Order: C-alpha cells, then sequence, then structure tokens
RNA sequence: ACAGAG
C-alpha cells in the first residue's frame, strides 16, 4: 500500500531562483519543518542561488519517486557542489558579517578570559556537535593574568574535539600583505595554518570567503572530505554572529566625515589640477600643443584633461586613508573585503 | 469651485488631483504621449552609412 | 488585519530596502543608558557600496529635531546642514554624532563599539508573505494540454 | 631543568612601522651574553615595556622545574611551586618555523627560530650552537621577567 | 479609544486575564526598566584658569563645578552620577589627556517606571521571587531524577 | 605599574574616543595570579547593599552595589517579561457603528493597563473561554452619541 | 487614524497626552516645551505626538450621520 | 508559446511551491526550512514495507 | 610609446599579483546590477602584464 | 509608489478592487519643501521607527 | 512535562554532560552560567539556544577531576537561590528604611 | 492587452 504523508524531516527536495544561468542555481537540500511562512536557508548558500533577500521568490520541487530522490541526494547536493564547474573555485563559503566577524575575532588585539572564551566556543554545541567533547585550548598568557587569544577560539572551528582526524595546513598572503614580511609582516596578513591552528594573519575573504583557491574550506574539501568543510562553514556561520552581536559593530556621519588634513590637502589638489587644465586650454586655442601620437588637438586635450583630474581622485583618497582612525567602520569592512573597497570610501 | 466641506457630501477628497475619468466605474488615465516634432526637416544617416 | 513577519518587505526612503528576518522579544534587544531599545536593528553593511550618506544624515537630523521639537528640511540642494545638527544633540545631553553607550542585552556587558540611534522613517511596502506563499500536490488541469 | 635557552636581552625598539595595535608592541630586541635578535609580541596593557629595558629571557620545555613533562591539560586553577613564580610574564605556544639564513652565500651558522604564541610571533635568530632543542611542532613556555 | 458621531453607538464586553509579557506586550508592568553603571570621571591633572570653564561645559550642567580658593577658578569633580557621557571632552584638544572617563563595574542605578498596575517597589521584590522560583523549579527536577 | 593596569582592569569600564574597553566581566578563579575569585558567600553579603535615592509614585530609581552583571541583567528580564499582570484579551462585539475598526478597536482596548492585583487571579486554563470568579476580570463599555 | 494608545519603542502611555497636547498649543506653547511639560523624556516618546496626524478629525466628516 | 517551447520542453508540474525566503544561520548548508503550511499540502508517495 | 601609456594618473599603487610601482589603472561603474565597484588594474614595471578585477 | 498609507478623507465610503491602509501613520520627521507643496503629511504613508 | 534532560557525551564517564533547560532563555542560562563559573572545580561551562522559535538552552558543563557534572549544577542553582534570597531581603529593608526616613520629614 | 516584483 502506498501512504501519501507529509513532508517530513529529512526528505531530499530541490530548489531553485528563477533566472536560472548554471548548473548550481538548481541544488537539492534536506527539508525541515517550522512554523513560519518563508522557505529559509543559511547565508553561505546565498552565492549560487544569487538570493539578496530583499522580497525575493524561489521555487521548490519534491520529487516522487526514490530514483529521483537519490539522484538529486548524490549528484546534486549542497555538499557535493561546492565549486563550480566553470574553474573549480568554491562558491558556498563566507559571506558579509561571517567575513567581518571572523576579521574581527582574528586579529591580534582581541584577547579573552576563561569565561567568555568558553562562552564563544560553547555557540558551536548544537546539533551533531551535541555529543562531542569541547576540547578548549591551553591559554596563551599565564602569569600576570589569563588570556586566550582570539585566533585559538577561531581553531576550535577547525578541531572542535580531540579525536576529529582534521589536519589543515594552509599558508598564503592576507590582503593587506606588504611585499616584506613572509609572516612577520607589520599588518599582520600572513596566514599560517598548521595541523588546524591558526599561527598568524587575520581570516581576509580571500581566506574564509567565495572569492577563489587558498580558501580553508577548499583545503578541507580537498584534503579531508565534504563532510568536514560542511562542518566547518555551519560553525563559522554559528560563531561568527555570537562574537561581532556582542562586541558591536555600527556605522555613523562620523565614520566618513572628512577630517582637518584632507580639507587642507583637497584645497591644494584642486587648485593645482584647474590652473594646469586651464594652462592646457590657453595653450590648446592661442598657440602650440604637444599633440600626443595618434590624436587630434583636441582629443590630447581631453586626455591631458582626463591625466590632471584623476591625479586629484587618487591624491585626494590616499589623503583621507591616512588619516582615517582604525575601528572605523567602513575601513574595516574594505580591509577584510566583505563589503565595499577603497574606492568607495575615497568616494563618499 | 467648491469648498472643503462641500466635498464632504460629495464624498469626494479634497486632494484627489483628477485628471482622470469615470468609465463603467474603473478610473481610467489618458497618459501623455510623446511623439516626434512634424514638419521638420530631419537629416540623418542611413543603415549604409548614407 | 494583518501584523507583520517574518518575510515583510518594509522600505527607508533612500532604497535600502528588505524584507523582515527576524522577531526577537524586548528583553534581547540591546538598550541605551536611558531605556530605549530600537524597533529596527539595521545592518551596516549596507552603508559602504551602495553609499547611502543621505539615510546617515536623515537619522541623524531626525534626531536632533525632535529632541527640541522640530522638523528639520532635508530639501534637495539645500536642507539643514551637518554643523547645525550637531550642536543640537551636544544642547540636550547626547553625543554630537549620534553615537550611543549602548548595553548587551543578552549578557548585560555594555558593547565596544558606540552603536548610532535615530528615528528613520521606514514605509512598509505591499508585498507581503502571505499573499505570495503557494502549493500544489495535483489539482486542476487544462484541458488542450492535460498538464497543470 | 628542561630549559632550552636563556639570556639577558635588552630592548632596542619599539614600533618600527608604528602603532598598529592598542594592546601588542613589535619589540625588537639583542642579548648581551651572545649576538641574538629578538622579535616579540608582548602584551603591553597588562605588562608594559619601554625603549630602553633590560630583562631575563627563558624559554623552558616544561614549567615544573623537576623535568617532569606532564602536561596532559593546564590546570590553572592549582597552586604548586612551578618556574614561573621567579617571572613576570609568562606566555605558552608552539615552535612551528625552523628556516636557514639566507643572507650569506657560503659558510654561515645563523638559524632562525618562530614560535607563535596563538598569534604573538617570536623570531629568534642567531648561532645555531645556542638554539639546539628547537625542533619543529615542539611546545615551549616563554618566560620573561624586567632587570634593574 | 474611539471618536464618535450623533448615531453611531459602540457596545462591547472585555475579559480580563492573568498573562506574563513573554507573551504579549500589553502584560508588561513597566513602561522602561534599565540601569547604568555609575560614572566615575576623575582628572589626571589640575585644570584651572579659563580652561575650568571649558570642562564644565564638555559635561551634564551639574557634574563639574567650579570654585575658587585664593581667587583662583579650580575644577573639580562634584556629583558625577548626572553625567550622561556626551563625551564632549574629545573634541577639545588639549584636554582629552587630562580625564579618564569610567564607569564603576559593581555599581549599578536602576531606574523602574510602572505603568500603574502596582507601585515599582513591589515590582522588583516580585521580580527577585520569579528568580528564585525558576531556581527553584530545577532543583525540584534534580531530586526528582534521582 | 603593572599592578595598577590589573586593577583597572577587573573594576573599571574606560570610554575611549573610539571604542569602550574592559567591557567583559573577569573575576573568576584562575584569571588572575594573587587573586582569589572563587565563590565566597560572606564576601558577597559584606560587600553588597541597596541605596534607594527617589521614589514616588509610578517611578523609582535605586542603586545596587556588589552584584554583577548576569544578575542585574536577569532582573531587568524579568522585570521586562516574566512578571504578570491583567490585560484585556476577548472583546465580545454587540453593535459597533464607530468609523474605528472592530479590530483596532479590540487592538485598542488590550493595551489600557488595568487596577487589577494579579497575585490574588490564577491562570486561565487552556481552552475554557467563559472563565470563572477566580480567574478574570469583566467590563463593559457602552456609549451612545446624540446631539446637544 | 487616531493616536496610538502606547509609544511603540518602550511602552509609557501617551494616549491620554493628546487633548492636552493640543490645548497647550492652544495657549501658545513651542512644541518643544509642550512636549516637555506634559513629561515626556525620552524622544521615542516624543515623536507619538510630534509626528501623529489626526485624520480621524478629518474622516468623521464623511462618516453618516442622524 | 508552442507546443515545442511551451509545452514539451518546458511544461507545469506539480509537487511545488513558491514563497518568498528569508535568512537563517542556525541551519546547516544543505538544510532548507519548509514552511508547516506547504508540507501538509506537498506530499511523497512512501511505500509500505517492513 | 610608453609614455602614452602611462599618461594616467596611477602609480606606485598595489596589484594582488606581483605588487610593482608602475602601473595603469581603470574604473567603471556602469553596471547597476554590480553593487560593488569594478576595477581592472594594470602593472608594468618587471613588464608582468597583469589585467585583473 | 507602493508603499501602504492612507488614499484620502473618503477612503471608508470608497469600495475599490484591492485597498491598502496602515492603522497609525506618522508624518515624516525629515522633509522636503515637495512634501509641503503636494501637502503629503495631510496624509502620510510610513511610520518613524 | 518534563523540563530537564541531561544528555552525557560520547565517551566520557559523566564529568561532560548537556542539560536542556526547557521553556528558558538567556535569563536564567547566563545567570546560572555565571554561578557555576565561579566554582573552582569547573574548567568549561556556557549555554546556547537551539533555535529562536524553541524555547530551549543547552548548557554544557565539563568539571576538571573525575567529579560528576550534576554536583557544580546543583550547587549553581542553590548558590543563585541564596544570592535571590539576599538581594530580595536587602532590597525590602531599604524600601522600608525610605519610606520611614520620608515619614519623619515634612511633619 | 497593460502595470508590477526579483
Ligand atoms: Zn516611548
Ligand atoms: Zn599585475
Amino acid at each position: 500500500d502506498i501512504v501519501e504523508r507529509h513532508l517530513i524531516d529529512g526528505d531530499v527536495v530541490l530548489f531553485n531562483r528563477q533566472p536560472s544561468l548554471h548548473k548550481l542555481s538548481i541544488m537539492a537540500h534536506l527539508a525541515r519543518v517550522k512554523p513560519h511562512r518563508t522557505f529559509r536557508f543559511n547565508e553561505c548558500v546565498c552565492t549560487p542561488y544569487n538570493a539578496d533577500f530583499d522580497g525575493d521568490e524561489m521555487n521548490l520541487h519534491l520529487p516522487q519517486t526514490e530514483e529521483a530522490k537519490a539522484e538529486a541526494l548524490v549528484l546534486m547536493g549542497t555538499k557535493a557542489n561546492l565549486v563550480t564547474p566553470r574553474n573549480g573555485e568554491p562558491l558556498i563559503a563566507a559571506i558579509q558579517d561571517f567575513l567581518t566577524g571572523a576579521y574581527l575575532l582574528t586579529l591580534k588585539d582581541t584577547f579573552f578570559d576563561r569565561a567568555k572564551a568558553c562562552q564563544i566556543i560553547a555557540s558551536i554545541l548544537v546539533g551533531k556537535d551535541e555529543k562531542i567533547k569541547v576540547r578548549l585550548p591551553p591559554p596563551t598568557i599565564l602569569k600576570p593574568v589569563t588570556l586566550w587569544t582570539g585566533k585559538q577560539i577561531f581553531s576550535v572551528i577547525l578541531r572542535p574535539s580531540d579525536d576529529n582526524p582534521v589536519r589543515a595546513n594552509l599558508r598564503t598572503k592576507g590582503k593587506q600583505y606588504c611585499g616584506k614580511g613572509e609572516d612577520l609582516c607589520a599588518n599582520d596578513s600572513y596566514v599560517t595554518i598548521q595541523n588546524s591552528e591558526l599561527m598568524s594573519g587575520s581570516m581576509d575573504k580571500g581566506t574564509l570567503g567565495s572569492g577563489s583557491k587558498n580558501n580553508i574550506f577548499y583545503i578541507l574539501l580537498r584534503d579531508w572530505g565534504q563532510n568536514e568543510a560542511a562542518d566547518a562553514m555551519s560553525r563559522l556561520a554559528r560563531l561568527a554572529p555570537v562574537y561581532l552581536s556582542n562586541r558591536g559593530f555600527s556605522i555613523g556621519i562620523g565614520d566618513v566625515t572628512p577630517g582637518q588634513g584632507l580639507l587642507k590637502a583637497k584645497y591644494e589638489l584642486l587648485n593645482a589640477g584647474y590652473k594646469k587644465c586651464d594652462e592646457y586650454i590657453e595653450a590648446l586655442n592661442t598657440g602650440k600643443l604637444q599633440q600626443q601620437p595618434g590624436c587630434t588637438a583636441e582629443e590630447t586635450l581631453e586626455a591631458l584633461i582626463l591625466k590632471e583630474l584623476s591625479v586629484i581622485r587618487d591624491h585626494a583618497g590616499s589623503a583621507c586613508l591616512r588619516e582615517l582612525d582604525k575601528s572605523n567602520s567602513p575601513l574595516t569592512m574594505a580591509l577584510c573585503g566583505s563589503k565595499g573597497s577603497f574606492i568607495n570610501i575615497s568616494q563618499m | 469651485g467648491k469648498t472643503p466641506a462641500e466635498f464632504a457630501k460629495l464624498n469626494e477628497c479634497p486632494l484627489d488631483p483628477g485628471g482622470y475619468f469615470i468609465v463603467k466605474g474603473v478610473e481610467k488615465v489618458i497618459l501623455i504621449q510623446e511623439q516626434l516634432s512634424k514638419n521638420r526637416i530631419i537629416v540623418e544617416a542611413d543603415r549604409k552609412g548614407a | 488585519t494583518r501584523r507583520p513577519e517574518i518575510g515583510d518587505k518594509f522600505s527607508s526612503r533612500h532604497g535600502q530596502k528588505g524584507v523582515c528576518g527576524l522577531i526577537v522579544p524586548q528583553e534581547d534587544m540591546p538598550f541605551c543608558d536611558s531605556g530605549i531599545c530600537p524597533d529596527i536593528i539595521m545592518n551596516p553593511h549596507g552603508f559602504p557600496s551602495r553609499m547611502t550618506v543621505g539615510k546617515l544624515i536623515e537619522l541623524l537630523a531626525g534626531k536632533a529635531g525632535v529632541l527640541d521639537g522640530r522638523f528639520h528640511y532635508g530639501t534637495a540642494f539645500g536642507g539643514s546642514k551637518v554643523k547645525d545638527v550637531c550642536e543640537d544633540l551636544v544642547r540636550h545631553g547626547y553625543n554630537y554624532l549620534g553615537k550611543d553607550y549602548v548595553t548587551s542585552g543578552i549578557t548585560g556587558e555594555p558593547l565596544e563599539a558606540y552603536i548610532y540611534f535615530g528615528p528613520v522613517y521606514y514605509q512598509k511596502l505591499k508585498h507581503m508573505v502571505l499573499d505570495k506563499m503557494h502549493a500544489r500536490a495535483r489539482g486542476p488541469r487544462a484541458v488542450l494540454t492535460r498538464q497543470p | 631543568a628542561g630549559i632550552l635557552f636563556e639570556d639577558i636581552f635588552d630592548v632596542k625598539d619599539i614600533d618600527p612601522e608604528g602603532k598598529k595595535f592598542d594592546r601588542v608592541s613589535r619589540l625588537h630586541c639583542e642579548s648581551e651574553s651572545f649576538k641574538m635578535d629578538l622579535i616579540l609580541d608582548v602584551n603591553i596593557q597588562i605588562y608594559p615595556v619601554d625603549l630602553g629595558d633590560k630583562f631575563r629571557l627563558v624559554i623552558a620545555s616544561t614549567l615544573y622545574e623537576d623535568g617532569t613533562l606532564d602536561d596532559g591539560e593546564y590546570n590553572p586553577t592549582d597552586d604548586r611551586p612551578s618556574r614561573a613564580d621567579q617571572f613576570e610574564y609568562v606566555m605558552y605556544g608552539k615552535v612551528y618555523r625552523i628556516e636557514g639564513d639566507e643572507t650569506s652565500t657560503e659558510a654561515a651558522t645563523r638559524l632562525s627560530a618562530y614560535v607563535s604564541y596563538g598569534g604573538l610571533l617570536m623570531r629568534l635568530q642567531g648561532d645555531a650552537n645556542n638554539l639546539h632543542g628547537f625542533e619543529v611542532d615542539s611546545r615551549v613556555y616563554l618566560l620573561m621577567k624586567k632587570l634593574a | 479609544i474611539a471618536q464618535l458621531r450623533p448615531g453611531q453607538e459602540i457596545d462591547l464586553l472585555m475579559h480580563c486575564v492573568k498573562g506574563i509579557g513573554k507573551d504579549h506586550a500589553k502584560f508588561s508592568p513597566v513602561a522602561t526598566a534599565s540601569y547604568r553603571l555609575l560614572p566615575d570621571i576623575t582628572l589626571l591633572e589640575p585644570v584651572e584658569g579659563e580652561a575650568a570653564e571649558e570642562l564644565s561645559r564638555c559635561f551634564s550642567p551639574g557634574v563639574i563645578e567650579v570654585q575658587e580658593v585664593q581667587g583662583k577658578k579650580v575644577a573639580r569633580v562634584a556629583n558625577p552620577r548626572l553625567d550622561t557621557f556626551s563625551r564632549e571632552i574629545f573634541r577639545n584638544e588639549k584636554l582629552k589627556k587630562v580625564v579618564r572617563l569610567a564607569r564603576v563595574r559593581d555599581h549599578y542605578i536602576f531606574s523602574v517606571e510602572s505603568t500603574g498596575v502596582l507601585p515599582p517597589d513591589v515590582l522588583v521584590s516580585e521580580a527577585i521571587k520569579v528568580l528564585m522560583g525558576k531556581c527553584r523549579r530545577f532543583l525540584d527536577e534534580l531530586d526528582a531524577v534521582q | 605599574a603593572a599592578s595598577q593596569a590589573v586593577e583597572e582592569m577587573r573594576s573599571r569600564v574606560v570610554l575611549g574616543e573610539f571604542g569602550v574597553r574592559n567591557v567583559h566581566t573577569t573575576d573568576f578563579p584562575g584569571n588572575y595570579s594573587g587573586y582569589d575569585d572563587a565563590w565566597d558567600q560572606d564576601r558577597f553579603e559584606k560587600n553588597f547593599r541597596v541605596d534607594v535615592v527617589h521614589m514616588d509614585e509610578n517611578s523609582l530609581e535605586f542603586d545596587m552595589v556588589g552584584i554583577d552583571a548576569a544578575i542585574a541583567n536577569a532582573f531587568r528580564r524579568i522585570l521586562l517579561a516574566e512578571v504578570p499582570t491583567m490585560a484585556v484579551e476577548k472583546v465580545l462585539v454587540y453593535n459597533n457603528t464607530s468609523i474605528v475598526q472592530d479590530e483596532i478597536l479590540a487592538h485598542r482596548l488590550g493595551l489600557i493597563p488595568i487596577h487589577a492585583d494579579p497575585r490574588l487571579f490564577e491562570y486561565r486554563n487552556q481552552g475554557d473561554e467563559e472563565g470563572t470568579e477566580i480567574d478574570t476580570l469583566q467590563f463593559r463599555l457602552q456609549v451612545r452619541c446624540t446631539r446637544n | 487614524m487616531i493616536i496610538p494608545v502606547r509609544c511603540f519603542t518602550c511602552g509609557k502611555i501617551v494616549g491620554n497626552k493628546w487633548e492636552a497636547y493640543l490645548g497647550l498649543l492652544q495657549a501658545e506653547y513651542t512644541e518643544g516645551d509642550a512636549l516637555d511639560a506634559l513629561g515626556l523624556k525620552r524622544y521615542c516618546c516624543r515623536r507619538m505626538l510630534l509626528a501623529h496626524v489626526d485624520l480621524i478629525e478629518k474622516l468623521l466628516n464623511y462618516a453618516p450621520l442622524e | 508559446q508552442g507546443r515545442f517551447r511551451g509545452n514539451l520542453s518546458g511544461k507545469r508540474v506539480d509537487f511545488s511551491g513558491r514563497t518568498v525566503i528569508s535568512p537563517d544561520p542556525n541551519l546547516r548548508i544543505d538544510e532548507v526550512a519548509v514552511p508547516v503550511h506547504v508540507a501538509k499540502i506537498l506530499t511523497f508517495p512512501e511505500k509500505v514495507n517492513k | 610609446g610608453a609614455a602614452a601609456w602611462e599618461n594616467v594618473d596611477s602609480t606606485a599603487e598595489s596589484c594582488p599579483k606581483c605588487e610593482h610601482p608602475r602601473a595603469y589603472f581603470m574604473q567603471l561603474q556602469t553596471r547597476s546590477a554590480d553593487e560593488p565597484m569594478t576595477t581592472f588594474y594594470k602593472c608594468c614595471n618587471a613588464q608582468c602584464g597583469h589585467r585583473w578585477r | 509608489k507602493q508603499a501602504m498609507g492612507t488614499i484620502g478623507y473618503n477612503q471608508r465610503n470608497r469600495i475599490d478592487t484591492l485597498m491598502y491602509l496602515l492603522a497609525y501613520p506618522q508624518k515624516p520627521m525629515v522633509k522636503t519643501k515637495t512634501i509641503e507643496l503636494i501637502e503629503f503629511e495631510k496624509l502620510p504613508a510610513g511610520q518613524n521607527a | 512535562k518534563t523540563a530537564l534532560e541531561m544528555v552525557q557525551a560520547a565517551g566520557t564517564d559523566r564529568h561532560c554532560v548537556t542539560f536542556v533547560l526547557h521553556e528558558e532563555d538567556h535569563t536564567l542560562g547566563n545567570s546560572l552560567r555565571y554561578m557555576i563559573m565561579k566554582n573552582p572545580e569547573v574548567e568549561f561551562c556556557g549555554y546556547t539556544t537551539t533555535h529562536p522559535s524553541e524555547s530551549k538552552i543547552n548548557l554544557r558543563i565539563q568539571t576538571r577531576g573525575t567529579l560528576p557534572a550534576v554536583e557544580p549544577f546543583q550547587r549553581g542553582l542553590n548558590e543563585l537561590m541564596n544570592v535571590c534570597q539576599h538581594v530580595l531581603d536587602k532590597f525590602e529593608a531599604s524600601i522600608k528604611d525610605y519610606k520611614d526616613q520620608k515619614a519623619s520629614r515634612n511633619e
């Protein structure tokens, strides 16, 4: 007999955002029933669907055959589609506030005592990590106080027990790497993970995020299987908002206001640029202009004006970034690559 | 030309802009159409470059 | 009568639109010194890549406007400047850039960074999730092509 | 004793490229008894270090001077006499990269040793005879007390 | 509640019941209940002259008093409780390095405003018994298991 | 001295220009060198005290000295969400002809505070839509509007 | 349509301050002085009266009457 | 809107739903949260065996 | 000519590939599906010749 | 254009196909002079959060 | 109807156990964590909410030696109950004393 | 046939 039961916990269900440009626009998940009225998924999966949660409608399909289940689970699962088939780069990885919260956790400044370290580590003890023993690491500083550095609390993600056979090894450049340090740089921008302990360097977009290779989740995918790359993203998704929503992280109008060092530089740059453009105007209209090769005398003027005007944006933008303090919010969001850049900060 | 307290006995808002019709109960708006200026010499290039 | 819920689309009068994501109690909101907890926590990541400085000034002008009972204008190519509303917030005892000492409501300890409080005029859009949730097991079909 | 290394150092520089941090400073030191230069990151909030100071730095494999390697899990609560009572600042970390020097093209004896204290680094560069006992993947205790 | 015009009529019947504030926000007994730590603004160097006058305007209007010992204006902290920490001492450049704005950790200032159901000293005495009550219920389930 | 920084670190919450430092709570056993932070009922009963500084009708301000954040926050959360009162839930309507919608009117009548003392009443059981003397009250609003 | 009974943010009963707020504006106060005289400290309570529009006073013109 | 594109290569299916989406990080990366109003309508025909 | 190539603003910046100072940059914004900015860089001090986003 | 708000003073005598209203609307705290010209704050759409 | 459920770890003999406190939130959780961390026989303690719809917290307690983690949990409950009793007594004494001192003035 | 939404 056939009982047509309801959709229960564990059914393989397809899931689709409608403009489907590549094959990862439709993947298969495992369903779980929850009392509200929306489809819900982890934000690490927002990169393949290109979902953005602004009034977005996605589709669902329940397969009606056992073979339609097993072709959807083995071939089309999310744990078996972490890399794109185009160039082999990981798509399911961390996104904004999972990169910003992990960049601030792994800076060199942050220290935790035993109570807050236990409180942050104990967030991941839910689900299939409810049975595991925690393995709090030994503290770094012992004698004057007792402090865990935030990098050890991050390294709990890569190995949350004593019997977990993950050994991850990564050695790459950061984003703000200065070129001359190689694991002694002033920026602390060189990453060394050795036996899944984070020995140096903060975590950028190019180490946790969905950009490209040298991702630590891509290392876990290629060395220790699919399931160890999938658990670590769930541990990161669990652990980074607990740190970031109790540190506090905010933007303001004082985070984009120009200091006194910028307003004196910008005036001089505008005056020099407008004077050289006026001299080029007078040199075109009233005599000889040094005509650049390949262009008329009017097109030579265009390139020189675009030369003088775009020096003003560089020397105005490299003058504001020197006088911004750290713990500026757009500067933090641009150094960790989570959202924005230096063009946007220097433009607003 | 009515006062706002006389829009009350017509069940009409004073701030309703108007400019629309009522045809079989629905409210239809003749939109502003944009044309080219007639009776004017247009000197243009063809697909062939002429 | 519809009450807002998980999946209703609010806007922000600057193009920072967004759906609802979570509804938390008053006891888990972060609170100021005066007892105020926010109605709507907005994520700061929308601001760098979109460059809406206008929302960041609307918040400050509104906070400086309700503390002395004015409506500060936000007219195009003009309006009330930042240098004037920075002086109305110091006079009423607030910070001159709207950033407040904020205590976390989960742990009870203070937050490290300061948080930027103020009134922002949010408008509710017609797109509600109760008018869009849809499903079909097997139902009526077409007559010509016998498919749903 | 389980001592790896011990010499009195002397601070030559505090911030080469500027104050990149609030709690950590990238010290630059140089010894008396040998020619050892010492890059070190300390926590200057709990333990302030000035420019012309002179401290004594012992790196030990174990914190109990009976030579017992019993470290299954560090118990901070227990009170028993250890090596740390004669020192003011103690850290705990792992050696992770022994590296040959590339400055000389022939007949060199200087070897670098990198110890990471959970993110706070230490290069200990100098003669190969003084660095005996440094192995990769070995966990060491840094010990440190200022002198007059 | 409402507002009528002649001919209109309102007739209903209400049923009040008991409920806690976690369920719905019409059951909350307080307008706002909150605390803050108590400030201790301290002076690192003695501020005299006309800088005592600009120090008393970078604060709340009753915390920095200015007094004269020899016909010479010196400034001292008087009542640090009344400060709201607007942080106006950091806009002035000369005075950023003479004060240490802080908070005493183990000293709270509660401020409970009841909505009128029962007086606010009785609200705190009921709120403490609830936390005494929740610790009682799990002691009764450690004994029921074993 | 470093002892001054250790004492400021476990007893003060400083406010910098850019962030509040020393936000956490640290006095737990093993966190410090010479300090004993284990639980001691006599030290808590010796240091705790309550100073009521202002009280009138419908307001109260008082001090708690010696308690920590994780208990004062518990008291704030109980006062917000777990102290019971009496409020309207059911509204039975006979001839509402006002312009105010019946749902909106029921929602407005829900939020009126009632002067019943809630220590005298019990919870209405699951279901039981009538309710008796033990667990309900019952107001009657009846207004008819006419011309003068 | 009508003044809400409570402030949305904290919960102070604002809904009885409206008829008094108009009366204090008939005595020619500024709004920042009348809101202080009514007892509204925080700005969340102040925007309940400061931004309210009384549409029911004008919707009741179009209501049917005897 | 012919037969080949409109009704043969791509066609309307049942056992399908459509809703607004919203984030949830407390789930795994391979889970999805289906509302209960859609979980009662959608069915999977499970055969009875031992 | 090389001078006809480098009469554009940028020099002494940092590329993510070879970090060299002599550079030739570009910035675009004309795709508002890309809410982030758009840049492209040329780097030719050691004549390495990268061109990326 | 899609914000819930109020239609006019006859929004109760009016029977349309689909009408959306907000229960407690509030006028904007920061406003343009164009808002004053078109009389937007005599019947607004939105609440101050 | 059962509010407490004790889930041990995989390979630990009763000194690593996760308590599931039904119908709770951060209120009891953070206070009980504060009173358990005062116990010097506790290596690890911390809670988390399972999901914001569900009213559960999972309190994990790991002790140092071989003593089971029921005893620091029960000691945390008893010490928190005594702290709340003492706070209640001091608060009621200060309220009665303030009302007494106000009644002596203005008479 | 038109307007929306992503
Ligand atoms: Zn309010
Ligand atoms: Zn390059």
